[PDB]
């Protein structure tokens, strides 16, 4: 086979990354590791505040929409009922 | 053969085979392992202060030698002497285990030893990589017990030892109940027996070290990687088998199945190891080694290796890990064979090797353990014995399906997460 154009990522052995020094990683085995607890006691007041950060971005916008929405609808059932008859006939044409 | 041992008010143990020249030595059943995180490399520093130029000047005027061995379940400190002056000898160690146990520790002295042992050691892991993996193996296979401290101890804990360390030590472990005074070469039993009982007195007898808590195995792994060395060396090994085990040989067999090899010495390459045929198509690395680490409390069965291929790491370990599923389902016949043929031989020089101060350390450390020497032919006879039936019973216990240590520094970006090579520890069956 023929080569190839250079890319941002190789693979096994030369990923193509900044040369590593210094740096020591520990791990255990799954099997050595208490039977799947962490949730509750440990990692139950952990979540959850990873979404009070985020919350007030996606609030907000949700809020702004969702009034906007529920406002002009109640004008539509306004304008097509007796009361604003003639609203309607008003701002429609 | 040979192999005698007597007590006395200290225990005393020889092997004298008509040779060369003749040593003597105290041999301590205490070592790195029952040292402590921050007093670490303590040992390895009585070690270099009893071979002190101070020390060695007075023992080389007399024609003696020096020798000092620090391991994880012992300690040893030996005398090497022409077989007559068998006599000069005991009056050095006794002289410096003794009488300068006030001397020696004295400054100038230890502050000029440990400047010499915090460089020798900085020397160790900056450049011994093959033998400081292997050191961080133990360190992680054992990790947060007795057999996870280095012998030549920490580069920190080293800095922080004052003499004070040394003598507590000393005064805690070098003892009557946890010593063994050795004699090989060509000096005879009873000329040993009595030049020790010719001098009485005891010097801390009846009196008990500090015991701890017994080593255990951990699934699990330590990389040290770095990408501006040239080579990717590893060690990766399971709980093995402590030394005084019913499987103590059926262990060391199975690893000389494996064996050794040097990818460019040409007879290392024509070995009959099935093993050697995958490795060699794309030459996975330069060379490796199987073992069989045995303690007092646990012990290693794995194997070590350099390479150079750093993008195929993957299957170096991937082929050396398919093999050793092969001792629990399908280890020929031939292969139990080779490797008793080649235990044997191996065994043999280890034991029948032309320097006395190996014997010692050989002689002493058993002793200090079980208590007495097996006899080279005694082995050989348990050797023969060994079945392929033993070996795959061993390999089900020990190797199939179990827990590993693995340890690497180099470029090892090539070798893949603990879950990837635990995996390989077994075969998908029906």
């Amino acid at each position: 086979g023929p080569p190839s154009g250079k890319t941002y990522m190789g693979w096994w052995g030369h990923m193509g990354g900044p040369k590593q020094k210094g740096i020591t990683s520990y791990a255990v085995s799954p099997y050595a590791q208490k039977p799947l607890q962490g949730i509750f006691h440990n990692a139950v007041f952990n979540s959850f505040r990873r979404f009070k950060s985020q919350f007030l971005y996606v609030l907000i916008p949700a809020g702004i929409y969702w009034y906007w929405w529920k406002n002009g609808n109640e004008y539509n059932e306004f304008l097509y009922s007796k009361a604003g008859r003639e609203e309607l006939e008003r701002v429609n044409v | 053969a040979e192999v005698t041992q007597l007590s006395n008010g200290i225990v005393v143990a020889t092997e004298h085979n008509p040779a060369h020249t003749a040593s003597v030595g105290v041999v301590f059943g205490s070592g790195a392992a029952n040292e402590n995180p921050y007093n670490n490399g303590v040992s390895n520093l009585w070690k270099n202060i009893f071979l002190s130029k101070e020390n060695s000047a007075v023992a080389a005027k007399e024609g003696l030698a020096l020798s000092s061995n620090i391991s994880r379940d012992f300690q040893s400190y030996i005398v090497s002497s022409l077989p007559g002056s068998t006599d000069k000898s005991l009056d050095f160690l006794n002289q410096s285990f003794i009488q300068q146990k006030a001397n020696l520790l004295s400054s100038s002295n230890f502050e000029a030893t440990k400047k010499s042992v915090l460089k020798q050691v900085q020397d160790f892991e900056d450049n011994d990589h093959p033998n400081r993996v292997l050191e961080h193996l133990h360190s992680t296979a054992f990790q947060n017990t007795p057999l996870s401290l280095p012998t030549r101890g920490t580069l920190e804990s080293l800095e922080n030892l004052v003499v004070a360390d040394l003598e507590s030590f000393a005064n805690n472990h070098f003892l009557n109940s946890n010593a063994v005074v050795v004699g090989t070469g060509n000096i005879k039993h009873e000329d040993l027996v009595n030049s020790i009982e010719s001098k009485n007195l005891s010097l801390q007898t009846g009196t008990k070290p500090v015991l701890k808590k017994k080593a255990a195995f951990l699934g699990s792994e330590v990389r040290l990687r770095d990408d501006t060395l040239p080579k990717a060396w590893i060690s990766l090994a399971v709980e093995g088998e402590p030394v005084n085990s019913p499987n103590y040989f059926v262990a060391k067999l199975a690893a000389q199945i494996f064996g050794s090899y040097n990818a460019f010495e040409p007879a290392s390459r024509l070995q009959g190891i099935k093993l050697l045929d995958n490795i060699q198509e794309y030459q996975l690395c330069d060379n490796f080694n199987h073992f069989s680490l045995s303690y007092k409390d646990s012990g290693l069965w794995g194997f070590s290796t350099a390479t150079r291929n750093v993008t195929m790491i993957d299957d170096l370990i991937h082929f050396t890990l398919k093999q050793w599923n092969r001792l629990t389902i399908s280890v020929t016949d031939t292969e139990v064979e080779r490797a008793k043929s080649l235990l044997k031989l191996q065994l043999g020089q280890l034991y029948e090797s032309g320097n006395p101060v190996n014997d010692a350390n050989l002689l002493g450390a058993e002793v200090l353990i079980k208590g007495s020497k097996l006899s080279l032919g005694e082995a050989f006879k348990k050797i023969d014995a060994i079945t392929v039936k033993d070996v795959k019973a061993w390999a089900g216990k020990r190797l199939w399906d179990q827990d590993i240590a693995i340890a690497g520094t180099g470029q090892i970006e090539g070798l893949l997460d603990y879950m990837r090579i635990r995996s390989d520890m077994s075969m998908m069956r029906w």
